[PDB]
RNA sequence: AGAGGAGACAAGUCGUAACAUGGUAAGUGUACUGGAAAGUGCACUUGGACGAACC
RNA sequence: AAACUCCAGUUGACACAAAAUAGACUACGAAAGUGGCUUUAACAUAUCUGAACACACAAUAGCUAAGACCCAAACUGGGAUUAGAUACCCCACUAUGCUUAGCCCUAAACCUCAACAGUUAAAUCAACAAAACUGCUCGCCAGAACACUACGAGCCACAGCUUAAAACUCAAA
């Protein structure tokens, strides 16, 4: 962990400040939400193969059946994988813990930046 | 809906209930035992257990229906199937023995194959970006694909370009043309495919 | 409606040792169930809801 | 032996070969992936140009050039030309972090060229020239 | 002026170009080259650079401390031992 | 005494510069430019933010 | 779109420009500032405060004179956008940024937190901010706006900088 001694601008700190945070460097009792990953267009390569075969075969499906089937299978796999990814996000196995359970854990042991 | 969420859609399939118990898996056995305790919706009047039932043709008839006139839509559908069969019989008789084997005469097979041929593979979605609208190519689900085929067939048959030609005759002609991979509907599918191929560079604009 | 009796005598001393919890009945029930669980630890459906 | 991600060193005896050719002799596929374009040039180990293909040379224009699809098409074209010239395995050297940085590589693989190594040659000055001013968006 | 095919080079294993490119990108990311290129696309004025560095250092401190606390408390995520009391 | 400036009076006119990421973050010095608020270059400031474990 | 196609890609030769990573270090300097390498010289004061009446410095910008000029870039020109666009977006180029010799002496020059010595005891403490204080000294402040203004004076500065008012007005700021 990087040192904080003599970094912030404080009384008794002779040097000019190193860090100028816009928020206090105090741990919050919550973590950020499970940020979604912006979806990218999928099955582009199979679509390209199918379209190139269409261009070579004058958009005749009979000749291109194999590539068309490959593109369709890739599209179905992508849709089913999106559904499975939603299921996995609900499960939370990939991460060490879901943000909700982590927020509960931090609620159980809150930060104490004050005296009592 | 007047049905509470407990209600389940009925399953109309004689073979599903005549299946021997031994063949049933533990999952199927559990499902069958569970279904004895659920509530079941009344069987819709559209579909029955008749061996001559075709969900595809029933859906096409419903899509052809105007103002809840299912009698007329069903009449148009059966007239179309009869016209397809009669034209195929005429071609079969008028053709040589070699061509008789290749000629198809089942109207149901012709209808299904025509719809399958008319099915588009890649669709276009209008996406807003930078203040403009782009026709981004996208994959299509099988449901939307079949619906697009049916709707294109019906819309082409309803076009004003055909003058004083009854719906059964127009629909039969279009079905035969599509079965042979020709006609305005197949041209519409080809135009959609060509536009998608042209806009392929915009495929990355899609976020799903 | 069923009414709970007065919870303390003339002297003011409440009858139940869990009176000051404010939920003496519920907490007494929880206490008894936890004690039963401890006893069971020490020793070691369709028609109902 | 164990596979090593480090490339073999010229002047050292290495048992690794590709069609009987040493790592120093495998042709080089330079992929400049700019933010608006992707150019792929195949050259021999002796620095003899063999093929060239960019998103512009594939009929893509304006913003369409700076896409993964255009880079993949350029990679396919370049790989086809290189295979016509007799190239099978290539050392890939990519410079730039454009959209076509990876897809172009895929095109080469779709074209029929086997990538034996991948190298990044993105020009990173040690605080040399001063780049243009920041955009306001 | 240096030798070539030594720096930023990753050998492909059995044609697994995807994994080779992933490893190369991971190397560049860990060494910080990718962020350096992205920041060097347009000139970052010295005041802006100092502000970004201060923000990133504070973010690193906070993230490391939060990770330390999470790891410290993760053992307490176990089942409730005094359930019902 | 022709004029300039400030304040008040407060209109109408031309824009919308500032206050929210004010829709190009704001501001200081300085230079140039513009009907006008203002724009841009260079350095500086937070009297902005960067969402604050990993993803 | 304009622009360039004596253009782009590889390889080799290639600088009076700027100094990735180290740097998650917090150091040097009075401040301004200083983060490539080597060498030379070198970082005042064996009490403290103290000059706006002086002396010496002072980022960037700017002026003067001679050079360098990769790249960037006010202005300008073109393209685009827009109701207009004297801007934001794109392209090209100049003053300028660099070197040397003089000037100019200004910054949100702010860590808006003076130097030195000391305390954490309490009666801690308007609010926020970066806890509350004590002794000593210097500098500064005394409603807002007029006003980083006018006049006077000083300056290598001549559309400048420093010091800096008053009148009219308001019950606020
Ligand atoms: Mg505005
Ligand atoms: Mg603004
Ligand atoms: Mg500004
Ligand atoms: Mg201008
Ligand atoms: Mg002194
Ligand atoms: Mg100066
Ligand atoms: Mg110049
Ligand atoms: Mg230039
Ligand atoms: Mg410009
Ligand atoms: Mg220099
Ligand atoms: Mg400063
Ligand atoms: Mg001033
Ligand atoms: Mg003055
Ligand atoms: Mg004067």
């Amino acid at each position: 962990t990087p040192s904080l001694r003599g970094r912030l601008a404080r009384f008794g700190n002779p040097r000019k400040p190193v860090l100028k945070p816009n928020k206090p460097l105090i741990l919050a009792n919550r973590v950020g939400e499970r940020r979604r990953e912006k979806g990218e267009a999928t099955c582009i390569t199979e679509m390209s193969v199918m379209m190139a075969c269409w261009k070579q075969n004058e958009f005749r499906d009979d000749a291109c059946r194999k590539e068309i089937q490959g593109f369709l299978d890739c599209a179905a796999r992508a849709q089913e994988a999106r559904k499975m990814r939603s299921i996995q996000e609900t499960l939370g196995e990939s991460g060490s813990l879901l943000p909700n359970k982590l927020n509960k854990l931090l609620q159980r042991f809150p930060n104490k930046p004050y005296l009592s | 809906s007047r049905y509470s969420p407990e209600f389940k859609d009925p399953l109309i399939d004689k073979e599903y209930y005549r299946k021997p118990v031994e063949e049933l898996t533990e999952e199927e056995k559990y499902v069958r035992e569970l279904k004895k305790t659920q509530l079941i919706k009344a069987a819709p009047a559209g579909k029955t257990s008749s061996v001559f039932e075709d969900p595809v043709i029933s859906k096409f008839t419903n899509m052809m229906m105007i103002g809840g006139n299912k009698v007329l839509a069903r009449s148009l559908m059966i007239q179309t199937l009869e016209a397809v069969k009669r034209k195929q019989f005429e071609k079969y008789h008028a053709a040589s023995a070699e061509e008789q084997a290749t000629i198809e005469r089942n109207p149901y097979t012709i209808f299904h194959q025509a719809l399958k041929n008319c099915e588009p593979m890649i669709g276009l979605v209008p996406i807003l970006k930078g203040g403009r609208f782009y026709q981004v190519p996208v994959p299509l689900p099988d449901r939307r694909r079949r619906f697009l085929a049916m709707k294109w067939m019906i819309t082409e048959c309803r076009d004003k370009k055909h003058q004083r030609t009854l719906m059964p005759e127009k629909l039969s002609h279009k079905l035969l043309e599509a079965f042979h991979n020709q006609g305005p509907v197949i041209k519409r599918k080809h135009d959609l495919h060509k536009m998608a191929e042209a806009n392929r560079a915009l495929a990355h604009y899609r976020w799903w | 409606p069923r009414q709970r009796a007065i919870q303390w005598g003339e002297d003011g001393r409440p009858f139940h040792y869990l009176f000051y919890t404010g939920k003496q009945s519920y907490y007494s029930l929880m206490h008894d169930v936890y004690g039963m669980l401890l006893n069971l630890e020490k020793h070691q459906v369709i028609g109902s809801r | 032996t164990k596979f090593s991600i480090y490339p073999p060193i010229p002047g050292e005896e290495s048992s690794l070969r590709w069609a009987g050719k040493k790592f120093e002799e495998i042709p080089i596929a330079h992929i400049k992936a700019s933010h608006n374009n992707t150019q792929i040039q195949v050259v021999s180990a002796s620095n003899e140009p063999l093929a060239f293909a960019s998103c512009g040379t594939e009929g893509f224009r304006n913003a369409k050039k700076g896409t993964g699809i255009a880079a993949q098409t350029a990679g396919i074209a370049a790989a086809a030309r290189a295979k016509q010239k007799g190239v099978i395995h290539i050392r890939v050297v990519v410079k730039g972090l454009g959209p076509g940085r990876l897809s172009a590589m895929h095109g080469l693989i779709m074209g029929g060229l086997e990538v034996i190594s991948i190298t990044d040659n993105t020009p990173i000055p040690h605080n040399g020239c001063r780049p243009r001013k920041a955009r306001k968006l | 002026k240096h030798l070539k095919f030594i720096a930023r080079t990753v050998m492909v294993q059995e044609g697994n170009v995807e994994s080779a490119y992933r490893t190369l990108n991971r190397i560049l990311t860990m060494d910080g080259l990718i962020e350096d290129i992205k920041h060097r696309r347009y000139y970052e004025k010295p005041c802006r650079r100092r502000q970004r560095e201060s923000y990133e250092r504070c973010r690193r401190i906070y993230n490391m401390e939060m990770a330390r606390k999470i790891n410290f408390l993760m053992r307490k995520n176990r089942a409730d031992p005094w359930q019902g009391c």
